[PDB]
C-alpha cells in the first residue's frame, strides 16, 4: 500500500512539474531524477528522513504512515 | 586597438514494492535502534541460584 500511495504521487508531481514548465536553469537538474538516476538510487534518496530534513518530494504525507508502520514494528520487536 | 582584440577574440508494479523492501532495509532498520550490551551482562552475572551464566 505504501509503494501504491507513492508511485503514483511522484508521477502526479511529475505530470505538474511538466504542465507548469517555466523555462530555467534549474529545471533540467530537477529533472534528471526521472531519466538518470536510476530507481536503486531514485527510491534510495527519496526514502530518507531520520535527520531535521532531506530533500524529501512534496509527499510529506506518507512520512508519517511510515513512521507509524515503522514505531509500531519495532514495538511488535523487543525494541521499547 | 580594441578593434584588433575583438577582431583576434571573433578568430513496473512489483519491482517498485521490491526495491522499495531493499532500500528500507538498506537504510531503515541497522541505523543505531536499540541498547543492551549492558543490561544483558548485569542480568548474565547474577548467580540467583556454582558457576556464573556467562562464565559457562
Amino acid at each position: 500500500d505504501f509503494v501504491a500511495k507513492l508511485q503514483d504521487n511522484q508521477r502526479f508531481r511529475y505530470n505538474e512539474v511538466m504542465q507548469a514548465l517555466n523555462m530555467s536553469a534549474a529545471l533540467t537538474a530537477r529533472k534528471t531524477r526521472e531519466f538518470r538516476s536510476p530507481p536503486q538510487e531514485q527510491i534510495n534518496m527519496l526514502l530518507n528522513f531520520k535527520d531535521d530534513k532531506s530533500e524529501c518530494p512534496c509527499p510529506e504525507e506518507i512520512r508519517d504512515q511510515l513512521l507509524d508502520f515503522h514505531e509500531d514494528l519495532m514495538t511488535h520487536c523487543g525494541i521499547e | 586597438x580594441x578593434x584588433x582584440x575583438x577582431x583576434x577574440x571573433x578568430x513496473p508494479r512489483h519491482r517498485a514494492v521490491n526495491l522499495f523492501l531493499q532500500g528500507y532495509e538498506k537504510s531503515w532498520i541497522e541505523t543505531e535502534e536499540h541498547y543492551f550490551e549492558d543490561k544483558l551482562i548485569e542480568d548474565l552475572a547474577k548467580p540467583g541460584a556454582r558457576v556464573d551464566p556467562l562464565h559457562q
